[PDB]
């Protein structure tokens, strides 16, 4: 449905993943030497445009991104 | 998915036709005490010495619980997805440790190397069907 | 000349929206197009 | 002290028994049982309506279903319409009435072809209604609808027409 | 421009060719969405509606130009001659249906099996429906014909 993009500005802050109602977002190992961590977008179906991680990302500009796009019954967050 | 339901009288904020026809949630946790909770969708309940399960409406409603689960200091909180096949799904955490801690077998996705200033702009990938984003 | 008037008035208010919105309706709800 | 504040918490009392329940015996569900959802007379007369009542053809619901309703259409039309004060007040009733079952047989046509989703169960009606889960089934209903509701309002319209010679 | 007929399906053998007229979009929705075709009906709403639609057909010529179609009792005369018809035209239905009739053909227009005339049963239903649409559609048009001056001078 939608899709979330995570850019190379992390830090690894921790705050996106636990601001997420849906559990759209991980903290994966990074390949880089010296990076502690970064973040990931598995389970892009459940996510609800909330962004609220867009508004825990401490970056200048968000390192994450919510990018609206097609709909359904998850993503509008429909109980019926 | 075995557990005891919490006893609560019942709600008409709760499951709908949406359940039978498509993927109904459940969660389950274990409790060292009979507590009482608020629910996910109106009211409070007790939960069990041991084993609670309830069914859900939305995967938000769970986490959300979980939430309030960790202010009774119950960590061991589990999801699962359940089709009108019957088809259960330990949906939430795949792996045992913690969507916040860090753990090896896990692999980034959707990561963009550039940074966010330097995406492309729209006319560069108009009539392409390519996002600027991707 | 006047009984058009009488005729054509209400096939616009009457006919002619049952028909657009009963074959838009069965439209837009069909499973393949 | 009075014994009425001793007897609260006893389950002796009239007062601690209850008269709502969860739906079923699974409270998740959505609908609580109440007396005017699922007392026995309120069950009785919902499920042995024409729309749920057991061993009835699609055809016969339908009649049913349109002879009231073109019965109880004539009404509005005849008395408070436009006319109403006029030799032909009665007759444009009919009309009009007959013009709505037109109407609501094209809706229901109309909803049968586009393929309807489910006839829900409820507390008040527990099994699935009838057939009304396919096209054939609604289809049938509404061309017995039709019937039915030109019968209804004709009758409306004969009884009070010709209510002074009744009487 | 180039060809606007072609063969029957693939196939050249067979005799049916495709045409506009055969083969239209218009006509292809009209004749398969007919009652004789339409898809997701029974066989008794089908001839209920074919019945309703020939009833009211039916009245017209006995009553506008038959015998006394110039006197006090024309309309009626109309009805009764309509319903004798009807009666007729059911009968031929119940032999056709109880002489074992053989199947019904799908054509280019009607490409799928039409419908489930292949047996008795679906031909007696579709009967019993012609007597109670086909009646009906004849009444319908005498009380407005009788009392369409009234219609009229509301
Ligand atoms: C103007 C009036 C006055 C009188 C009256 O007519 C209209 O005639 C009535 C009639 O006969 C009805 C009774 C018939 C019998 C009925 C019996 C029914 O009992 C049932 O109970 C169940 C137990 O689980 C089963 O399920 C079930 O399947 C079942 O039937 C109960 O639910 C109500 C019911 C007792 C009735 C209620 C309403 C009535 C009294 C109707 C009614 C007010
Ligand atoms: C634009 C087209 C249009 C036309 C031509 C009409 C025409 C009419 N409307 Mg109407 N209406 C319209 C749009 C239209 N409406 C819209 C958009 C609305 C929504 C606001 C309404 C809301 C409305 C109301 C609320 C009422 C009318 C009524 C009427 C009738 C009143 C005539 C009169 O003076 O007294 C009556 C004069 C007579 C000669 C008797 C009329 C008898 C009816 C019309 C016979 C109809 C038979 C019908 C064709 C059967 C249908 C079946 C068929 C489809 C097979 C008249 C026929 C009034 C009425 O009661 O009509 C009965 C009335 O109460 N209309
Ligand atoms: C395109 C603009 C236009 C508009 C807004 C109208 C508006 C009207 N016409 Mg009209 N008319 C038009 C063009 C138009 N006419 C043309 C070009 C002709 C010659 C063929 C006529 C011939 C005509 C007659 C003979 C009568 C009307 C009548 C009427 C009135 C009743 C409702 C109606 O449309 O009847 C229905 C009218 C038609 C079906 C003819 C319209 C044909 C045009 C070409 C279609 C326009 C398509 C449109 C843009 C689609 C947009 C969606 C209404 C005031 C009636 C009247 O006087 O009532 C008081 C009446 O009896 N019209
Ligand atoms: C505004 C709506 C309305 C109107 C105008 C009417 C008008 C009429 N109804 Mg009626 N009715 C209605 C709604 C309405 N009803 C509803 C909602 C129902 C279902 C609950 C019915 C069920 C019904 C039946 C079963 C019968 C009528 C009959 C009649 C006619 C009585 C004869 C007459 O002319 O006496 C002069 C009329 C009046 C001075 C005014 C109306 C007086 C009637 C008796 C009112 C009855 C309805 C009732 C009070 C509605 C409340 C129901 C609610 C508690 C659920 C009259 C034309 C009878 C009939 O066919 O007539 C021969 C008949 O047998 N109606
Ligand atoms: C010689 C044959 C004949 C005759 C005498 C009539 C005579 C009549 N037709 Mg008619 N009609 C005919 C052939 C005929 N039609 C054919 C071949 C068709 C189909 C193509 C129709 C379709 C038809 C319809 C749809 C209606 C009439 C109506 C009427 C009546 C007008 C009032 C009148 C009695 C009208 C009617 O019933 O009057 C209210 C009416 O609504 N006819
Ligand atoms: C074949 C030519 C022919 C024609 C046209 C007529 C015409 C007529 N005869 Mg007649 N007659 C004929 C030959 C003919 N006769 C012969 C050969 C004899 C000697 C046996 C008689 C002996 C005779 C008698 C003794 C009487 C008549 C009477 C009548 C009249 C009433 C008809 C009636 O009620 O039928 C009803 C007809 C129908 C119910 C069927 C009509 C079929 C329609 C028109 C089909 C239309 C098809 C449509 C256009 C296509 C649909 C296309 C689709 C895609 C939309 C009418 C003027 C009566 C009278 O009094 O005359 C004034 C009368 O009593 N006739
Ligand atoms: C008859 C008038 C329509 C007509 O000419 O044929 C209708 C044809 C339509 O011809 C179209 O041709 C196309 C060619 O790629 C395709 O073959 C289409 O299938 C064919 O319909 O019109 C023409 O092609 C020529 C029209 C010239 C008309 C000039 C009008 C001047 C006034
Ligand atoms: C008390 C009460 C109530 C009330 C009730 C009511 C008020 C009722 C209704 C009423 C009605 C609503 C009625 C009606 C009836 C009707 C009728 C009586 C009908 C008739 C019909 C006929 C008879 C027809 C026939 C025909 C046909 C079908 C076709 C052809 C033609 C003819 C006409 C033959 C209620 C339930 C709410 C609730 C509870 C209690
Ligand atoms: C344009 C066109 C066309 C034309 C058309 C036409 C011409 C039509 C026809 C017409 C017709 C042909 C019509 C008819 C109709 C009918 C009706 C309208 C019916 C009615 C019915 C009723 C309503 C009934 C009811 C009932 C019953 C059933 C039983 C009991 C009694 C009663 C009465 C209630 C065509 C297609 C050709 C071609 C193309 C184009
Ligand atoms: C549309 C269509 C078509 C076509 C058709 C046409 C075009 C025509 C037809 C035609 C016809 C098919 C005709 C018929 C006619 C008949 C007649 C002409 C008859 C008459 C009769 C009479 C006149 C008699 C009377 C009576 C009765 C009934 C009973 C009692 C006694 C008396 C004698 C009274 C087809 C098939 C392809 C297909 C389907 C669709
Ligand atoms: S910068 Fe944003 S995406 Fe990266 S770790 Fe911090 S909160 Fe998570
Ligand atoms: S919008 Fe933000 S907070 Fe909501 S699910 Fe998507 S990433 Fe998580």
């Amino acid at each position: 449905s939608h899709t979330v993009k995570i850019y190379d500005t992390c830090i690894g802050c921790t705050q996106c993943v636990r601001a997420c109602p849906t559990d759209v977002l991980e903290m994966v190992p990074w390949d880089g030497c010296k990076a502690a961590q970064v973040a990931s977008s598995p389970r892009t179906e459940d996510c609800v445009g909330c962004k609220r991680c867009e508004t825990a990302c401490p970056t200048d500009f968000l390192s994450i991104r919510v990018y609206l796009g097609a709909e359904t019954t998850r993503s509008m967050g429909l109980a019926y | 998915l075995s557990g005891k339901t919490p006893l609560f009288a019942g709600s008409t904020g709760g499951l709908l036709t949406k359940a039978v026809e498509e993927e109904k949630y459940a969660i389950t946790w274990t409790s060292p005490k009979a507590q009482v909770f608020e629910l996910p969708t109106g009211g409070a309940a007790t939960m069990h010495e041991g084993e609670n399960l309830l069914y859900i409406a939305r995967k938000e409603y769970g986490i959300a619980l979980g939430g309030q689960l960790r202010k009774f200091k119950i960590t061991n909180y589990k999801i699962y997805r359940i089709l009108p096949s019957g088809e259960t799904t330990f949906i939430h955490p795949a792996d045992g440790v913690f969507p916040e801690k860090v753990n090896a077998g896990r692999e980034k996705v959707r990561f963009n190397a550039r940074s966010i200033g330097e995406n492309p702009n729209p006319s560069q990938v108009k009539f392409s069907g390519k996002a600027t984003y991707d | 000349a006047s009984f058009l008037s009488s005729i054509f008035v209400p096939v616009i208010g009457w006919v002619v929206p049952i028909a657009t919105f009963s074959f838009l309706f069965l439209y837009i709800e069909r499973e393949d197009v | 002290a009075q014994a009425v504040d001793a007897s609260k918490n006893l389950p002796s009392d009239p007062r601690n028994r209850e008269v709502v329940f969860p739906a079923g015996r699974d409270p998740q569900w959505g609908n609580l049982e109440t007396p005017v959802n699922a007392s026995p007379l309120v069950k009785w007369f919902i499920n042995n309506l024409p729309a749920y009542r057991p061993g009835l053809t699609p055809f016969r619901r339908g009649l049913e279903v349109g002879m009231a309703h073109g019965y109880f259409l004539f009404g509005p039309f005849a008395k408070l319409g436009p006319l109403r004060d006029a030799a032909n007040a009665n007759l444009a009733g009919l009309l009009g009435a007959i013009g709505l079952v037109v109407l609501f047989t094209l809706a229901l046509s109309l909803y049968a072809n586009s393929n309807p989703p489910t006839a829900l169960a409820s507390v008040t009606v527990p099994n699935p209604p009838d057939a009304f889960q396919s096209k054939e089934g609604w289809n049938n209903f509404a061309s017995a609808f039709l019937i039915g509701g030109i019968g209804g309002a004709v009758v409306a319209y004969f009884l009070t027409s010709n209510l002074a010679l009744i009487q």
